[PDB]
DNA sequence: TGCGAAATTCCATGACA
DNA sequence: ATTGTCATGGAATTTCGCA
DNA sequence: TGCGAAATTCCATGACA
DNA sequence: ATTGTCATGGAATTTCGCA
């Protein structure tokens, strides 16, 4: 079979609800399967229309062959199916109750959750403005498996923000407290 | 000088007065009988006044001024005196058009890598569409890949909002723009400084300097026009489609699309190229690095037969930006301090300011 | 045509399909292994649709459209099909710019005598001066002698008032103007008819056609500007002075002033020429008749390397006069009925109207 | 001495008062001595300022070396003298009580008076609009002395209005009556 | 190689400001 | 403290398909 | 004729619309 | 049912002044 390439498959999923940030409550996470490159879109709801609007932005830059998701209602609607069909995108779904398909992707999901927790200490409603910072960190994070950052694999060049990732990889005490205080 | 005209009358030789002519006196005036007829030779001290009077009738150039004078007068080297006064008439210097072309354009090297340099600019105002009137256009200089953002105003705040979205993908080394207000504000300077982005500015009133992005306006507006034929001009909803269409369009001199130059492989768009399907990503990227270094580069065209190029110390005049009705098109003479390159100079005004300007907005001051 | 593709599969020769290649079947598609890689050969009946789809992505020209198609497909003479659809895409025809230059300008003979032909036009609006905003400019075509009249509006009534004053001196055979409202009204037509004056009109939106008078705007505005430097723009009181100054200015290529060409002798103005002082008026007039017939006449410049000239029956498109934002710059194709001269034609619209137009406002329709 | 030329001498004079025509009451008559070419300017008064204003129009086309006039107040004022001096025009005056100097000019004066009388029959207030017609007739009138019209001598060409002069040379009965009715 | 047709490359023209 | 660009479609040139 | 300086003529450039 | 023009000022070319 043919080697894996950027745009073969985008894995998508919702993260949230998060504290309200400029009206927004969720992040739609899109990860390119081959490169690990991540795109983040704030939404007000985990709905088909929010997904379509966000993905209309992404697909004005690049269209995947396949989108992979869990069986979230936003993704299994006939509207989303027609949206995909219009663009020649094949929709692939994980079986119900097995929503986790790719480890590379799941690692990105926990990286995102961890980076948000670290950045949002003392400013939980400020994540909207911080999305670019998160995205840059993820995409300039060296992959020990692939031996490159997602930026290098997507664009074939080094980046101008090579040290965008300052993740210590575990939460500190104060970071775990701020997360604890938020739920309380 | 009546003393000079004195020797002449008594037959002696004075340099400049051809000796083969008869110089007589009549009506208290020195005269000469020249092939064209009899002319008055005025004394030296009268000559500047005569030139001034003939010139001032209609503020005429060299030959037209001379033809008037020669109706009445003759003296040695009359055009030398004519040109001296043309070079001193401020009204003519600041009003007349240049007759020398600018030297030939530069073709700067394509930036080496994607994200080395963005060119940014606004299109508009356009017909209102969902309350939007302008498009921010961002062009990567290496690839020609282009992002479009609808805005309500060509402002810093809208520029900042759009660029916070774009730079989520990557941060450029340099942003090149013209001197529009959105880009020259301290707020935009701060935004760029926070991000380690160097701001680069065109010389004033010289869109060619941002030619990479100005040229894009044409393709964007042409496609919008085509798609809107026979419909109301609802362009807002078409921007994303136009962005995608143009980024996946081949340039015939390149034989690549901006998308291909950026990513090295087509995404799932119509008529996707399949030539690297059997290569690994690393091999595909290696092919990409080579494709990027071998793109056509245009060279400087030849100079036109009467062009000029700036020289340190030369007197030049800057074009008036937005001249009022019946007001001069040129500023007062100034001096070239520094030649940055053959097309760009630093000048000192008469009011002591240092200005970096394009030679397209200068003329060399006439009559030395 | 699957029948055509059938013979090909079983090894038989079909014209257009190079015989040195292996044409196999795979996934229910006819394919060929070409030097660039494997391509699908679609049946004849599929091809127009494929071309249309590739072209419509960004409404691209020949090569850009072809590069898309060739990513997936191969068939004989693909560009022939590409060009067929480019020639049928209305959106592209009416939006794209021409890449052919107009043929070289005509230089019409100078009118034989003063008062044979006046060129008339308005300058303005200018800064208000004693309530006046415009200048009617009347240029005699033989002499270049020029009359100026301040007006409040570029109207027929003001044109009529000014011309009743001017024609007190003499009546011209012909008045040439552009298609401004002042000149095309029935009231102006009546005025001219009463006086035996033939009205002649430029082709629309083509100031070059009135170049004799348009060029005069430049000298008039330049002199006003010079005289107004450092003063409020009070031009009303300067018009008579500017009229006199310019009428007595030498043109260097002619070596005469318009005044001299009109009267044959200078009046009591500064630096008056005195060469005919000893001639009688009859001899002076005889010299004048000879001077008038021997003025320099410029010739047509050479054609640029890619110019075009109109031919009866050719499809051409007229420039849209004042195109709206995001609307096409060209009208739908029309046919040349009559070539009046190499620079001027009569066209029939798609809506049946006869229009006399300059070739500068036409493009030849692309792709035959 | 040198032969006579256009612009050597303009003879000027007022004719009027005439019936009011668009506010105007006088005609300033200017005749070029050599060619006989006539210029007519309507004025509201036979004053220095009216003369200067009219002559500013004429002298934007051609400046005479000499202006000749009678000793009318408008012409002998210091203001008119300064106007002339500014333009390098020499003023020449006929001696008081001998206001008629040139027969060629006086013939033009009676031609004007006669043409006006003929044209103004039944429309005495309409002369303003008729001035161009009068001027054209005068300037296209053959001179038996010079053997040309003033148009031909000024411009060196034939004219496009060769038959502008339809003067019968004496007043008819009705023309003499209309003149008589005007004074009564 | 050598011919005629097809493909590709050249590049003047005009248009973005 | 900087600097023109490039889609377009006929024409000119080169390559292809065959002998 | 032949030389060097002055005069004249040429003409690209830009600007009127 | 008509159509480009021409001031400008360096450079190219021609003429002048003298031998
Ligand atoms: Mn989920
Ligand atoms: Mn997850
Ligand atoms: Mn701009
Ligand atoms: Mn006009
Ligand atoms: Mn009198
Ligand atoms: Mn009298
Ligand atoms: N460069
Ligand atoms: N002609
Ligand atoms: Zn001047
Ligand atoms: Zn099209």
């Amino acid at each position: 079979d043919r080697p894996q390439k950027p745009f073969d498959k985008f894995f998508i999923d919702y993260i949230g609800p998060l504290p309200p940030s400029q009206g927004y409550l969720y992040v739609l996470v899109v990860v390119d399967g081959m490169t690990g490159f991540t795109w983040l879109y704030p939404t007000k709801a985990p709905s088909t229309s929010a997904t379509v609007k966000s993905l209309n932005v992404l697909t004005s830059i690049a269209i995947p062959k396949v989108i992979h998701s869990d069986q979230g209602a936003a993704f299994t609607s006939s509207t989303f199916a027609e949206w995909a069909k219009e663009r020649g995108i094949h929709l692939e779904f994980s079986t119900p109750y097995h929503p986790q398909s790719s480890g590379k992707v799941e690692r990105k999901h926990s990286d995102i959750k961890r980076l948000l927790t670290k950045l949002l200490v003392g400013r939980p409603t400020k994540w909207y403005d911080l999305l670019p910072v998160v995205q840059l960190a993820l995409n300039n994070t060296y992959s020990p498996v692939l031996k490159y950052t997602p930026h290098q694999l997507l664009f074939g060049i080094d980046s101008n923000t090579p040290f965008a990732n300052q993740d210590t990889l575990d939460l500190t005490r104060e970071e775990e407290l701020s997360l604890l205080q938020e739920i309380r | 000088l009546d003393a000079e005209l004195d020797q002449l009358l008594q037959g002696h030789y004075i340099k400049g007065y051809p000796k083969q002519y008869t110089y007589f006196l009549e009506d208290g005036k020195v005269k000469v009988s020249r092939p064209e007829g009899v002319k008055i030779i005025p004394p030296q001290s009268d000559r500047q006044k005569i030139v001034l009077q003939a010139h001032n009738l209609a503020h005429t150039g060299r030959e037209a001024t001379l033809l008037k004078i020669a109706n009445l007068y003759w003296w040695p080297n009359m055009r030398k005196d004519v040109v001296k006064q043309l070079g001193r008439c401020q009204q003519c210097l600041i009003t007349n058009a240049s007759n020398k072309a600018s030297g030939p354009i530069l073709r700067p090297d394509r930036p080496q890598k994607p994200f080395d340099k963005f060119f940014i600019d606004y299109i508009g105002p356009l017909p209102p569409s969902q309350g939007y009137l302008y498009v921010l256009v961002v062009v990567d200089g290496m690839t020609g890949f282009t992002w479009l953002y609808p805005t309500k105003a060509p402002s810093t705040s809208a520029t900042v909002k759009s660029l916070n979205v774009l730079t989520s993908i990557a941060i450029p080394k340099v942003i090149h723009s013209d001197q529009g207000a959105a880009f020259t504000s301290s707020t935009f300077a701060e935004w760029a400084k926070e991000r380690g982005i160097h701001l680069e500015f065109s010389t004033p009133y010289h869109p060619q300097s941002s030619g990479k992005v100005e040229r894009k306006h044409s393709d964007i507006k042409r496609l919008l026009t085509k798609l809107l034929v026979g419909r109301p001009t609802k362009w807002y909803d078409l921007l994303p489609v136009v962005q995608l269409a143009l980024n996946n369009t081949y340039s015939p001199v390149l034989k690549y699309t901006p998308h291909q130059l950026l990513f090295g492989i087509d995404s799932n768009t119509p008529f996707a190229n399949q030539d690297t399907l059997d290569l690994t990503r690393e091999e595909e990227l290696s092919l990409l690095q080579e494709i990027r270094t071998s793109l056509y580069h245009p060279s400087t065209p030849p100079a036109s037969s009467r062009s000029w190029s700036p020289v340190v110390g030369q007197l030049v005049q800057e074009r008036v930006a937005r001249p009022a009705s019946l007001r001069p098109r040129w500023h007062k003479p100034s001096t070239v301090l520094k030649v940055l390159n053959p097309r760009t100079v630093v000048i000192l005004d008469h009011l002591g300011n240092n200005r970096t300007v394009s030679i397209d907005n200068l003329k060399p001051t006439s009559h030395q």
